[PDB]
């Protein structure tokens, strides 16, 4: 809920506005976000994900950290990012799973993980 | 369909909901051009309420009649008056949406209740052009009009 | 696929058609005229380019502000981007908001028939090497985006090949360029 | 023979026509181009233009400004912003 | 140098005036500037 | 629809009236560009009649094209030629109108029964121009060309 | 029957060039849009036939061609109250003469042109 | 219709033919966005076959989607990058056509059998932009991609 809360209506408004569209700044930002969340919700078959892992991926998109990343690279980022968190930040993922929530501390922790990993990936 | 077509004659007011409106994320999904009431009469609700409601219907019907020329000849081919019909109708469409208290499990937004005078005022101000400068997304899913002016500030970062 | 929906769509496409057909008729008309005003202007323009044919010596795109003429503004945009890329230091102009739109100046083009008066205003604005990109009419069904050089550099126009030219003062020349600069803009517009 | 070309942004009086002589009003004097003049460039002055035809009786024209160009090949181009025959003044 | 130069005028501007004078004895300007 | 579709197998000709024509004031409200005959040809009606008829459809379908431009661009962008097709056409339009005996109870005006002869003739002319100066009224709601 | 006939025709001519240029079709549009506003009517106030006629007359004779279309309903209501109060005599004759006399014509033009200028004040 | 509709569940591969496609002269008149196979899985046909087939379908659906909005105003109003979806999709649609040995009388073209690896390479190349300079017509009614190239030269 902390990451998906208002995403459904947002995506329905995004689709309407993508079809309708000197676009103003709010329209542009709505387009940039929806195009990216769309990539993030793509998923292959036969590898259903644990909830804490879905949270970490969606966080990346709904907190704005991928807004400047090229849309065609989203799926590859997500696959690399998830391997990295699973491999080196099990504790963080366990905490989100066990607390069933994103604490203030888990949130500061994810933020540096995402931004630093993203700059690397973009290198 | 015979069941609902026969029910209309038993009512004094009707609220007609539409999947095509729901699909856009506009909730409640009320079709503003097919919802009627026996007391929507200037001598009952007063001429201000009556005139604003009819001006909201007119702009929404005029926008609906242009949508399929915009989509084909582009907005640039539209007159300036037609351009105002468009931006204002699209804002009025979003201002008719509203976060409900019983719908917080679905919207992620706190519920709102808007007094009759605030409703009349907000729509009269949009029709009059007072908010031609605010972005569309500001009127989406809010309560009173002050809430859209504040969302416009928020969105502007 | 519901009678009502289909019905609505049928009347509206019927409007669009009535509308687009007339718009076709206008275009034809304005084209009919334009076609004429071009016979003379091309003589006047070629004639003004003669000195460079006979004597071997800024990006300015020209289209308009409006319409559904699609491949018109695209070609000029195409060829303009191409150049700016292939080049040193650039400072540009587009005649028609459309040029401005298709890229990121002047407006009120194409809407009504263009004149030397319009050209003189562009020239005048620019004075306070270049190239000029526009569409050369061949057929109703064809046009081509040519580029014409603007040696207007008064400086460049002082070269060997011009040693054959009698009078010429550095400034009887400054006036000659200015004027020629305005004929090549006029010619592009037409 | 010299190929004469005279026109305004709207009208064209002569196109590559074999004229014997032409008189033009310039910033410096008023001169008659001959089927064999040395190459020169000039910008016009409000004045008169006279085109000596192949067959005597010469035609006249009034010009406000513009340019004139004489090339090593005997080609001549007269270009005036406004050009009206005295007949209409 | 001519009188009008030294006085800021250019030649197009000069032709503009003489052209018009002959007329008084085409020439629109629909064009509009967009400086930014 | 099955009903008109079945009926049509039995028809040799049609007469198509039109509201858009009635509302602009012409009676009888016949659409001259939509009526036909399983048998209207020179072999049958005879060159004369034929040519008079067919010459009238071209003018009409020609005037129809020029309508846009006249309304939009103005009834002036018309070439002297096209400008001619219009006055002839508008003149033919009204010559097609006719006051009916049975219509007297409505308009109050007299009715007229026009002989093929007087009909074929009057329409043959128009093209000519024997009436260019002749205004579009000695043509509206009249019988014989005269 | 007189003013309805004119209105019938001008509306037909409006339909033919609608949804859109030459001055003649600017006028055809301007008239149609105005005749349209005049056909609007609120409920529970059926009108006498002379009142209807006085109103249609204002529009088919062009007196409202330069009034903003959105103000026609207010115009007609105030104009009607005014003619019913001060000009009962004109209403009588419109009703009675069986067809708009030269007199009513002169009178109507006088009331209309001057009421309208005030109304636009 | 209930007959064809109930038959779909009984199949492992479906090849759907379309009259519209046949009327455009594309044979075999297979609808590339309505023909399916239970075997179109990367663990079965390998990831390269699977990625090229998915890329062809994406570009053809993208094109179908543009068509719907160009219906009236042609390609001019279209945007150069979409202009690239169109030109490629059009070439892919024609390269899906193919002269059959049993139809020579109707196509006036000798029949062709294209090996699997070559069908993949040719669509892989078109999608990569390797033939953006060839005219559409060259990919029509041929076998392997080398035949489109030849036909291109011949067309000059």
């Amino acid at each position: 809920k902390q990451v998906a809360g208002t995403m459904k209506l947002e995506l329905a408004q995004y689709r309407e506005v993508a079809a309708f569209a000197d676009l103003d700044a709010a329209t542009q930002q709505l387009l940039s976000r929806g195009v990216r969340l769309t990539e993030l919700l793509k998923q292959g078959q036969y590898s259903p994900m644990a909830i804490e892992e879905q949270v970490a991926v969606i966080y990346a998109g709904v907190r704005g950290y991928l807004d400047k990343l090229e849309p065609s690279k989203i799926t590859k980022f997500e696959n690399a990012f998830l391997s990295h968190v699973i491999s080196q930040h099990q504790a963080l993922l366990g905490k989100i799973r066990t607390d069933g929530k994103i604490s203030e501390e888990s949130d500061a922790k994810l933020k540096e993980i995402v931004t630093n990993f993203l700059a690397g990936f973009e290198a | 369909d015979p069941a609902p077509a026969t029910t209309f004659a038993h009512l004094d007011a009707t609220t007609v909901l539409s999947r095509a409106i729901a699909e856009l994320g506009i909730y409640p999904a009320v079709d503003p051009l097919d919802s009627t009431s026996r007391i929507m009469d200037p001598n009952i609700v007063g001429s201000e309420h009556y005139d604003v409601a009819r001006g909201v219907q007119k702009i929404l019907q005029d926008y609906k009649s242009l949508q399929d020329i915009i989509a084909i000849l582009g907005m640039d081919e539209l007159s300036e008056e037609d351009k105002l019909t468009v931006s204002r109708a699209r804002k009025i469409q979003r201002f008719l949406s509203q976060p409900f208290q019983v719908a917080e499990v679905f919207t992620g937004h706190l519920g709102k209740l808007v007094p009759l005078k605030e409703t009349i005022k907000g729509f009269q101000q949009i029709l009059a052009g007072e908010y031609d400068h605010l972005p569309e997304q500001a009127f989406y899913m809010v309560g009173p009009i002050e809430e859209a002016v504040a969302k416009a500030d928020k969105l502007a970062e | 696929a519901t009678l009502k929906d289909i019905t609505r769509r049928l009347k509206s496409i019927k409007n669009i058609q009535k509308i687009t057909k007339s718009m076709k008729m206008v275009a034809a008309a304005k084209y009919a005229r334009a076609e004429r005003e071009l016979k003379p202007a091309r003589v006047y323009g070629v004639g003004s380019l003669a000195l460079y044919e006979k004597a071997d010596i800024l990006i300015i795109g020209v289209s308009s502000d409006r319409g559904l003429c699609g491949a018109i503004h695209s070609s000029v945009a195409k060829q303009m981007k191409s150049e700016a890329a292939n080049l040193k230091e650039v400072k540009i102009i587009g005649v028609g908001d459309k040029i401005r739109s298709i890229l990121h100046t002047f407006k009120e083009v194409g809407r009504r028939p263009p004149t030397f008066g319009d050209a003189s205003v562009i020239a005048l604005e620019l004075l306070n090497e270049g190239s000029i990109i526009f569409n050369r009419f061949r057929s109703v069904i064809s046009y081509k985006t040519e580029e014409k050089p603007i040696f207007s550099l008064d400086t460049i126009s002082s070269a060997e090949s011009m040693s054959i030219y009698d009078d010429i003062d550095a400034d009887v020349l400054r006036n000659y360029q200015e004027y020629s600069l305005a004929n090549i803009i006029y010619y592009s517009l037409k | 023979q010299m190929s004469f070309t005279f026109a305004s942004p709207t009208q064209v009086f002569f196109n590559s026509a074999n004229v014997r002589q032409v008189d033009v009003p310039t910033q410096t004097g008023a001169f008659g181009i001959l089927a064999a003049h040395v190459p020169t460039l000039q910008v016009l002055r409000p004045g008169l233009v006279v085109v000596h035809a192949e067959d005597g009786t010469t035609s006249k024209y009034f010009v406000s400004s513009g340019s004139v160009t004489v090339n090593a090949d005997s080609s001549v181009q007269l270009l005036a912003e406004e050009a009206v025959t005295l007949d209409m003044l | 140098v001519a009188y009008w130069r030294q006085a800021g005028l250019s030649y197009i501007r000069y032709s503009q005036i003489c052209a018009k004078a002959v007329r008084d004895a085409t020439s629109g300007s629909t064009i509009k500037i967009v400086k930014v």
